[PDB]
């Protein structure tokens, strides 16, 4: 049981999936041909890694995964790459014609011709499950496919699987690695359309990931590969709850309970540590206390926000490796003294902690140093709303002059969709503010 | 792959188109016979965009003219026989630098045979992105027949992208007095029926030949080498593995805030250091239009950097151009300058920079033509050549009106603020 | 109490079903209004081009009289 189907949508989604599944295979000892010499249960089993990896009686372990792009390339590389044998051909669906950075194309014009096929592939994967939990959906905010087709997929998945859990890993747009000028439009559009159909989304801000890669890993001009391996680390920390076991492991679903106070406040802020280079790591061991503190340093955050300008409604800490409860506890205290973690008046102010002893893996030849322990913190700060504000403001600058709007109306959309989406985001900003005010 | 269909119409059109096929055939390692003979695999990865495969390669090009001269010239010359012989479509009459003739009378005869070849190429495509047309706006075949083709093709492929390199006329380079008329007529068509027009102004090419390349007596070849350099530049991100603006459509989406204002200003350097490349590129003395960008405001900009250099330097210099002259970039389109890098440089150079601008200074160019048009029209001069083919002043009146409107719109947005 | 328990689980089933249903509706409305809108636009474009054609025939006829 407890299976998770991962869907990777558009370029960012597919390439991040490339990163994640390679990382996973390293973490579980699965070779590029699906063979897992450690597994003795052949063609199946109920092991923890089975939540992400079905098995063939020929002994191949296969990602419970679907890659979907409206355009042949990227995915094609997966088909012709080091891991071409991990996937089976029908898990990699491609189109002919991308969405030209236009959510109206992804959501309607071009996406409608591939959605039923994607849903059939997903169903093929679902029927292979004995007790499916839900979906991990990986996509960019800014892409034509990543925004429009993703929101279409989400609506249809809510129809075909009901209230099954849907979790997002969303690439939030940052000019440094941008590709379209209309990415604010696509972002607001897709957020408004998905808001109702997602239980938990992790926003990863490309600007934050760019900055960390540059300052902590010393990379002149980081690449999508640099970014994606850092990101895959964070994803692995978040999914390690479900892929491994242990007496100190806690299921993300438990954190979810504590991370989503109200259905709409479902955007948690993530912070990862340690991100260092081998050069540095050499002869420098980081202590639990070290990594933990880092988690509270705004620079190691996945989204650019000032948590201090907001209140907390949850703080979950997911550790990995040589971490023991005592050490953690101390750290937490020390921090609580040296730091100010203000909380809303209606939320308990404790920290939920989990430990998987399985130590972190690095991609060989990568830029990250292999480390003895690490932590990913997951918090619910009203502060994340800053990232909405930025987007909203940019959207407004353009929408007031109707700039580029024609490209969307010409694909079927109405100016009304724009205003409704925008109004929804306005609501979302008001909501966050509200939950952060104290009570009677 | 994602296939483009290329069309050459008229003298100027077939000249700049033939140069373009020489230049990018060299870049892609295709000898004059259609055989690949290059080192990198990056030359054949997206070669499907501009070439059909037959182990040989044949430009997906359609050559069109109302006179047999320039097209014979082409069949005869360098890379003359890389073109599918079927794809030469030509009349004998000529068009007499007459817009009415290319658009209404002589061109109408030839247009269906052109569209025939167009179908043959389009229906042999996996996914046709759109069409690219080269032509001048000052003669008759290119100007009038080309715009007629633009309409015909839209009728048959209303969901594809229309793209043109349109040469704007300049007294200092020709003499045909009617050129303003012809231009104003096709600008009219282009406003309505293309998604993106690179405005190659002969005036600027002249000036850059004269007062920069210091060529006292420039020939049409001197201009056309600037042109083929620009065309390679603005097609790089479409012909070579890459991301930013790789499709004609994404280009349209990232560059056309409003559907009419789709008239772009190209620039190229070297006519060095990332700084030198960048500053040369943004100077007017490197613009292929005639307008000074310091007179209006960049709505959108895309830069392409070709060669081996530091991307760190490229990003620093690009942000330096903006942050420094942040006055010439509108504040209601955030992050409107995008940059791409391709490792393969053009021939002869080791580093190069091409630049595409939706700038409101392009109003200057249209304004110039408008003036020249009104001079003659205020005395109905040379109108007989046109009226006689069946046209009515209303048409001229409409076309002049539409272009004045275009200018007025470029000014409005230039004078727009956010708050 | 047993009846209350039956009512609560009934409420849960009904509410999920209503969710799936309202989703299905909203999405069908959207897809259909998009298709109507896009078709309308292309129709008007092709019709503009048709009026362009009719005016070209007008021009040719006006000359074959001069
Ligand atoms: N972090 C990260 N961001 C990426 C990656 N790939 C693309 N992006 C970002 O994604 C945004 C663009 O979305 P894409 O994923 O490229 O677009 P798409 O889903 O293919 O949509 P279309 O091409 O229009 O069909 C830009 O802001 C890029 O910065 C990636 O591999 N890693
Ligand atoms: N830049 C550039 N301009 C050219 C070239 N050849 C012609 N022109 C310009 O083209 C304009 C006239 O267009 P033509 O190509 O001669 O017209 P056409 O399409 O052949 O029409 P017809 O003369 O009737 O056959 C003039 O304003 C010239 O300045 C060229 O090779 N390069
Ligand atoms: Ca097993
Ligand atoms: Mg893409
Ligand atoms: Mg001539």
């Amino acid at each position: 049981m407890r299976e998770c189907i991962s869907i990777h949508v558009g370029q960012a989604g597919v390439q991040i999936g490339n990163a994640c599944w390679e990382l996973y295979c390293l973490e579980h000892g699965i070779q590029p041909d699906g063979q897992m010499p450690s597994d003795k249960t052949i063609g199946g089993g109920d092991d923890s890694f089975n939540t992400f990896f079905s098995e063939t009686g020929a002994g191949k372990h296969v990602p419970r995964a679907v890659f979907v792009d409206l355009e042949p390339t990227v995915i094609d590389e997966v088909r012709t790459g080091t891991y071409r044998q991990l996937f089976h051909p029908e898990q990699l669906i491609t189109g002919k014609e991308d969405a030209a950075n236009n959510y109206a194309r992804g959501h309607y014009t071009i996406g409608k011709e591939i959605i039923d096929l994607v849903l059939d592939r997903i169903r093929k994967l679902a029927d292979q499950c004995t007790g499916l939990q839900g979906f991990l959906v990986f996509h960019s905010f800014g892409g034509g496919t990543g925004s429009g087709f993703t929101s279409l997929l989400m609506e249809r998945l809510s129809v075909d699987y009901g209230k099954k859990s849907k979790l997002e890993f969303s690439i939030y747009p940052a000019p440094q690695v941008s590709t379209a000028v209309v990415e604010p439009y696509n972002s607001i559009l897709t957020t408004h359309t998905t808001l109702e159909h997602s239980d938990c989304a992790f926003m990863v801000d490309n600007e934050a990931i760019y900055d960390i890669c540059r300052r902590n890993l010393d990379i002149e001009r980081p690449t999508y590969t640099n970014l994606n391996r850092l990101i895959s680390q964070i994803v692995s920390s978040i999914t390690a709850s479900l892929r491994f076991d242990g007496a100190l492991n806690v299921d993300l679903t438990e954190f979810q309970t504590n991370l989503v106070p109200y259905p709409r406040i479902h955007f948690p802020l993530a912070t990862y540590a340690p991100v260092i280079s081998a050069e540095k790591a050499y002869h420098e061991q980081l202590s639990v206390a070290e990594i933990t503190n880092a988690c509270f340093e705004p620079a190691n955050q996945m989204v650019k926000c000032d948590p201090r300008h907001g209140k907390y409604m949850a703080c979950c800490l997911l550790y990995r490796g040589d971490v023991v409860p005592k050490d953690v506890n101390a750290a937490i205290a020390t921090i609580k003294t040296k730091r100010s973690i203000q909380f809303v008046d209606w939320c308990p102010t404790g920290f939920k902690v989990g430990i998987n002893y399985q130590p972190p893996t690095v991609v060989p030849g990568g830029d990250l140093a292999k480390v003895q322990r690490a932590v990913c913190m997951l918090s619910n700060t009203t502060a994340i709303a800053e990232a909405w504000a930025r987007l909203d403001h940019k959207f407004d600058l353009m929408y007031a002059k109707r700039a580029f709007v024609h490209w969307y109306v010409g694909e079927g959309m109405e100016e009304g969709e724009f205003s409704e989406a925008r109004e929804d985001m306005a609501a979302l900003e008001k909501d966050y503010e509200e939950v952060g005010v104290d009570s009677v | 792959m994602r296939e483009i269909v290329h069309i050459q119409a008229g003298q100027c059109g077939n000249q700049i188109g033939a140069k373009f096929w020489e230049v990018i055939s060299d870049e892609h390692g295709i000898d004059p016979t259609g055989s690949y003979h290059g080192d990198s695999d990056l030359q054949l990865e997206r070669i499907n965009v501009y070439y059909n495969e037959a182990n040989k390669y044949v430009p997906r090009a359609i050559l069109v003219d109302l006179e047999p001269g320039t097209m014979d010239s082409v069949r005869s010359g360098p890379f003359g026989q890389i073109f599918r012989p079927d794809n030469f479509v030509f009349g004998q009459s000529g068009a007499g630098n007459n817009w009415a003739k290319g658009h209404y009378t002589e061109g109408a005869e030839l247009v269906d045979s052109v569209l025939d070849v167009v179908r043959k190429e389009s229906e042999s495509c996996d996914c046709l992105q759109g069409f690219q047309l080269t032509h001048s706006l000052g003669g008759g075949t290119g100007s009038g027949m080309g715009t007629l083709l633009i309409s015909k093709i839209r009728e048959e492929y209303p969901d594809r992208i229309m793209n043109t390199f349109s040469v704007m006329p300049s007294p200092k380079v020709s003499d045909t007095v009617v050129e303003p008329y012809n231009a104003t007529l096709s600008v009219h068509q282009l406003v309505e029926n293309t998604d993106e027009t690179y405005c190659i102004d002969n005036e600027a090419l002249y000036d850059i030949c004269f007062r920069t390349l210091k060529l006292t007596t420039p020939t049409y070849g001197d201009l056309n080498h600037l042109v083929s350099a620009t065309m390679s530049g603005v097609t790089t991100c479409l012909r070579f593995p890459g991301q930013l603006n790789a499709d004609l459509r994404k280009l349209a989406v990232n560059m056309v805030p409003f559907p009419r204002l789709h008239f772009f200003m190209p620039g190229f350097a070297p006519l060095l250091t990332v700084p030198e490349l960048t500053q040369q590129m943004f100077d007017s003395k490197n613009m292929m239009a005639a307008c000074d960008p310091r007179h209006g405001r960049y709505l959108t900009v895309a830069a392409i950097f070709r060669g081996r250099m530091s991307m760190k330097e490229v990003d620093e210099q690009m942000l330096n151009v903006q942050n420094k002259n942040s006055s010439y970039f509108v504040e209601w389109i955030p992050n409107n300058v995008k940059t791409a890098v391709c490792d393969i440089p053009p021939r002869g150079l080791k580093m190069s920079a091409t630049f595409i601008g939706n700038s409101t200074a392009i109003q200057e160019l249209f304004k110039r033509i408008s003036e020249q048009f009104t001079a003659m029209f205020r005395r109905k001069a040379f109108l007989h050549w046109y009226t006689g083919e069946g046209m009515d002043e209303m048409e001229f009146t409409e076309a002049e009106s539409n272009m004045n409107d275009l200018v007025s719109e470029y000014q409005q947005y230039q004078d727009a603020t956010a708050d | 109490k047993r009846e209350h328990e039956r009512e609560v689980i009934q409420k849960a089933i009904e509410e999920n079903n209503n969710f799936i249903k309202m989703a299905k509706e909203k999405l069908a409305q959207k897809m259909e209004s998009n298709k109507e809108n896009r078709e309308a636009h292309l129709a008007a474009m092709l019709e503009r081009l048709q009026e362009k054609d009719k005016h070209a025939e007008e021009v040719r006829k006006n000359k074959e009289l001069k």
